[PDB]
């Protein structure tokens, strides 16, 4: 099943592993990678991090490859499964961010990368768009910002607990000579079952 | 070791033979051969476990004569009941001899010699005791006393003894009414399309018939009553072809030949068009081989007219020699349906069957879904199959008409079940017989 | 009862072909027309009926379909089939709005899928031919 | 009809140990769609081919959760048997789901 | 209500081993009207919640004597499961009563 808030949880530890040797460092040691728009329960807000952190934010979740990709029968359920492509947003805040967003890009094409993130996410990137070297002006300087949208693609299967598969049919079946011939010549009758 | 090329050549003849829908089964009450449905391949094959006067290799020679060799012929054995009785007195200490054999492993013999004083029974009770001692041959044989009957009792079925100067004598085959004989042979194999007897009893005749008609094959008969080339009127008689017709029973064939008793006309019938393929053939007007006309067993004449048209109100199939030429008319079963659309409704389903079984338990593209999607499979498959006989230039046109998902009762899809789907096919006939009315010679 | 293309359901040779493109996935078309008609250098009109039904079925599945590896497996099995075998099976399209109408009797696997790998993820088109493309209706001869 | 003596045993070997609240019906799928945790249920004796829950079990539903069905396991991850609660139930606030008895019976 | 997987795991300790007919319906006291012999019955493995008999056991009933009832006896002893036959039928002389089939089944 597909889940954005487990794909960007599972991206987030991507990229603690692959590029965490340039962000900072929080009071557990732990590279600044954040979801978008913090938020613990109910409003409780949460604190923009130190610098070079990296914010995750999955835009939407598209489907131009069909409404379904393939429909199959698990053990006694009908599963649909229906295939998705998600644009999840990466962007680096601090200085020098565009020097850190370009070497994510160079380390997001590398195999061994792309298998780490094929394991715990369960999608495969489909390609990464262009990093706009961004300077906002918050109060007094401005802040580097470099945003990339990578683009993934997964398969979501989902069981339709009322399926009701078929095991037996039963075919009537009426032969004659021409069309019409109330009493049928001949009348066929057909009962197969799956034992 | 082996030559290099390994020739050998006979002064044989020819006898290529062909393949087709159907293999026939001959129900004979014979003593040899390992359980039921023995099979054979070849005339001589028959030959070397039946004499010529067994009735076994009369059939198979009628049947295997023709000229396309039907693949095989399988021969399946009625259960046995032999009975023993003194003809005579015993006489002092005379010697009494038999072997009762079951399965393969029984081959005792069995001797008293013991009427000193007198007996006028006692021999027959006393082999009651030894017959029922015996270590191998304890179980499986159930006898009597009589005033005995070595008969068959659990798990061994096949029974048999023989002797030589005393007795071991009778048949009285057990397989009673077909259904005894046909449980016995389903057990066996199913492979069997068309099936015959020995026997010709009328009780046992309109057995089969009616226990055939259960089942998905056909019955070959062959009688020779006087009684029924003389009644126009079907309720009047008690023949077998009226006892047939009168039933309306769909799935029995009946040939009337004057040499029904001691011969098997039928098995040449069923050699016609059981070589060719289901439905793509006409029983009708056939030129059987071998066999010569209906005769009239008072004049030993070709049938007349009346008593052909006495014999198509029964509905059995006759031989007419219409041009000096056996024919086999009418080519019609006992319930008024053409042979070829019951062989073609039988292979129809069969074929139905197997590629509907496909889906459901080979699991083909997968497990049949309930939804539009899961019908629509099934309505492939059932006009797949309904092509095959458009292809053989059975039916014409097919019709398939299946329920839509949504007009589903909630009850059959909890059962999982599928009901409701039909088919409206249409027949192509045959031209078997003209009418051409000469407009004149001016 | 409109025409939806999540109810139009296609299925040959008992698998249950699945996975349309988003774009034209289904196109059937005659391969000859009705009647030729011949005009007379007079003027005079007569009309040719051709005794020729058979049709073209063009399927535009995903390449990541399943349905795809279906198909293949089945063309991978029929080139190993014995000349005398067949090789058709009648082409059943459903469609409850009822846009599509047309059987496809005796249909066989013509031209195998071209691929087209690029950027993003394209179609894989599947031919079908047949020897009777049937048009039916629901109104009856009435 | 069925002997008592022959309920008891039969049902002496069920041994639900762990009860697992879904939203949905697990039916179809009874290891799909989980809300709560494993939480211990102990059952009684069999009598009267009916068993019946000893104490009463506290779950802790998370916030913003639905519960409408229940299944039960066993030591070996295996669901022998489900069913559905009363109503369904929105728990906004993290709140508890508390069972008061389950009594799974073959009676009939 | 139960489930697939559960019925099968509990029907793996039924394990009926002999079975024993009735003159009368053997409700309650189940020892009494014993007119056969403990004759060993042997049962498949559960499957979808269903057992069935792994062979045809042949019944030795004694002579003058009427079966309408039977029970299974599992090896302890224990009355598991009563039962009626088709119709009482009288042994009027020596004779065996066949067992075709005999079906343990929770699907219902």
């Amino acid at each position: 099943q597909l889940e954005t808030a487990e794909l960007e949880k599972g991206i987030v530890r991507v990229l603690v592993d692959v590029i965490g040797h340039r962000l900072a460092r929080d009071k557990n040691n732990r590279p600044n990678v954040i979801r978008a728009y913090p938020s613990d329960n109910s409003n409780d807000k949460g604190l923009k991090p130190d610098q070079p952190f990296i914010t995750v934010y999955c835009q939407d979740a598209t489907t131009p490859y069909g409404w379904v990709l393939d429909k199959f029968v698990e053990d006694d359920a009908v599963c649909y499964r229906i295939a998705f492509q998600i644009p999840v947003l990466i962007t680096v805040n601090g200085k020098g961010a565009h020097s850190i967003m370009l070497e994510l890009k160079q380390r997001l094409e590398m195999s061994t990368t792309r298998d780490y993130l094929a394991d715990m996410t369960g999608a495969s990137v489909l390609d990464t768009g262009a990093i706009p070297n961004d300077y906002t002006y918050l109060n007094t300087d401005f802040e580097n910002s470099a945003p990339l949208v990578v683009t993934l693609v997964k398969n979501s299967v989902l069981k339709d607990e009322r399926g009701s598969i078929i095991e037996r049919v039963i075919v009537d079946g009426e032969l004659v000579y021409e069309e019409g011939q109330e009493p049928p010549e001949y009348t066929i009758h057909l009962d197969v079952d799956s034992k | 070791w082996n030559p290099i090329v390994n020739v050998d050549i006979t002064l044989n003849t020819a006898g290529t033979t062909r393949e087709g829908f159907g293999l026939p089964l001959f129900l004979a009450s014979t003593d040899n051969f390992e359980e039921r449905i023995r099979g054979y391949t070849s005339l001589t094959e028959v030959a070397e476990d039946f004499d010529e006067s067994t009735a076994a290799y009369k059939a198979a020679k009628q049947l295997w004569s023709q000229t396309p060799k039907v693949t095989q012929l399988y021969i399946g054995r009625r259960t046995m009941q032999y009975t023993v009785s003194i003809p005579d007195t015993v006489a002092e200490g005379s010697e009494y001899s038999l072997t009762v054999a079951i399965g393969g492993g029984v081959s005792q013999p069995f001797q008293y010699t013991a009427k000193e004083n007198d007996t006028a029974l006692i021999v027959l009770n006393e082999f009651k005791s030894q017959i029922e001692a015996s270590p191998t041959i304890k179980d499986g044989v159930n006898a009597s006393v009589t005033g005995m009957i070595i008969t068959k009792a659990g798990d061994n079925d096949f029974v048999k003894v023989t002797s030589i100067t005393p007795t071991t004598s009778i048949a009285a085959t057990t397989a009673d009414t077909a259904s005894a004989a046909l449980a016995s042979i389903e057990t066996y194999s199913t492979d069997w399309y068309f099936i015959s007897a020995e026997d010709r009893t009328q009780q046992f005749v309109l057995a089969m018939a009616s226990e055939i008609q259960a089942r998905k094959k056909i019955f070959f008969t062959a009688n020779a009553d006087v009684k029924a080339l003389q009644g126009t009127d079907l309720t009047s008689a008690t023949d077998v072809p009226a006892q047939l017709a009168k039933s309306k029973y769909t799935r029995t064939v009946c040939l009337w030949h004057h040499t029904a008793e001691f011969d098997y006309p039928e098995m040449a019938y069923i050699a016609y068009g059981a070589p060719y393929d289901a439905g793509s053939i006409a029983w009708g007007n056939a030129q059987l081989t071998g066999v010569a006309a209906s005769l009239q067993p008072a004049n030993q004449r070709p049938l007349i007219s009346i008593q052909k048209s006495a014999l198509d109100t029964r509905s059995c199939n006759f031989i007419d020699l219409d041009g000096g030429v056996p024919v086999v008319r009418r080519g019609i079963t006992s319930g008024g349906e053409w042979i070829d659309i019951v062989r073609g409704v039988d292979w129809l389903e069969s074929d139905l069957k197997t590629s509907l079984r496909d889906l459901l338990i080979n699991q083909k593209g997968g497990k049949i879904t309930y939804d539009d999607t899961g019908i629509t499979r099934i309505r492939q498959v059932i006009e797949t199959s309904l092509q095959r006989a458009v292809n053989r230039k059975f039916l014409s046109t097919y019709t398939v008409t299946v329920p839509k998902a949504s007009q589903v009762a909630l009850a059959d899809k909890k059962a999982r079940i599928l009901k409701d789907i039909t088919f409206h096919g249409i027949l192509a006939g045959a031209i078997l017989d003209v009418d051409l009315k000469g407009t004149v010679a001016y | 009862q409109q025409y939806s293309p999540k109810d139009v359901v296609c299925s040959w040779n008992g698998i249950a072909i699945e996975g349309f493109a988003p774009d034209s996935f289904l196109r059937l078309q005659r391969t000859s027309p009705l009647v030729t008609p011949v005009v007379g250098a007079g003027g005079q009109v007569a009309l040719t009926r051709n005794a020729d039904k058979t049709g073209t079925i063009e399927i535009e599945l995903m390449q990541t379909s399943l349905s795809n590896q279906m198909l293949s497996a089945i063309q991978a099995k029929q080139d190993d089939m014995e000349l005398e075998e067949d090789i058709s099976s009648n082409f059943v399209i459903y469609d409850p709005s009822g846009s599509v109408l047309a059987t496809g009797i005796n249909a066989w696997l013509q031209e195998l899928p071209q691929i087209e790998l690029g950027r993003d993820q394209n179609s894989k088109t599947w031919i079908f031919g047949c020897e009777k493309l049937d048009y039916t209706s629901t109104i009856p001869a009435s | 009809t069925l002997t008592i003596d022959g309920k008891n045993k039969i049902l002496a070997t069920l041994t639900p140990t762990t009860i697992v609240l879904h939203n949905v019906d697990p039916t179809a799928d009874p290891t799909a769609n989980k809300v709560t945790q494993p939480v211990a249920i102990f059952f009684s004796e069999p009598n009267n081919g009916l068993i019946a829950s000893e104490d009463t079990v506290n779950i802790t539903v998370p916030a913003s959760a639905t519960v409408s069905h229940f299944s039960l396991w066993d030591d070996n991850s295996k669901c022998v048997a489900t069913g559905a609660l009363s109503s369904p139930q929105f728990f906004a606030e993290e709140g508890i789901y508390v069972i008061s008895s389950v009594s799974i019976d073959l009676n009939k």
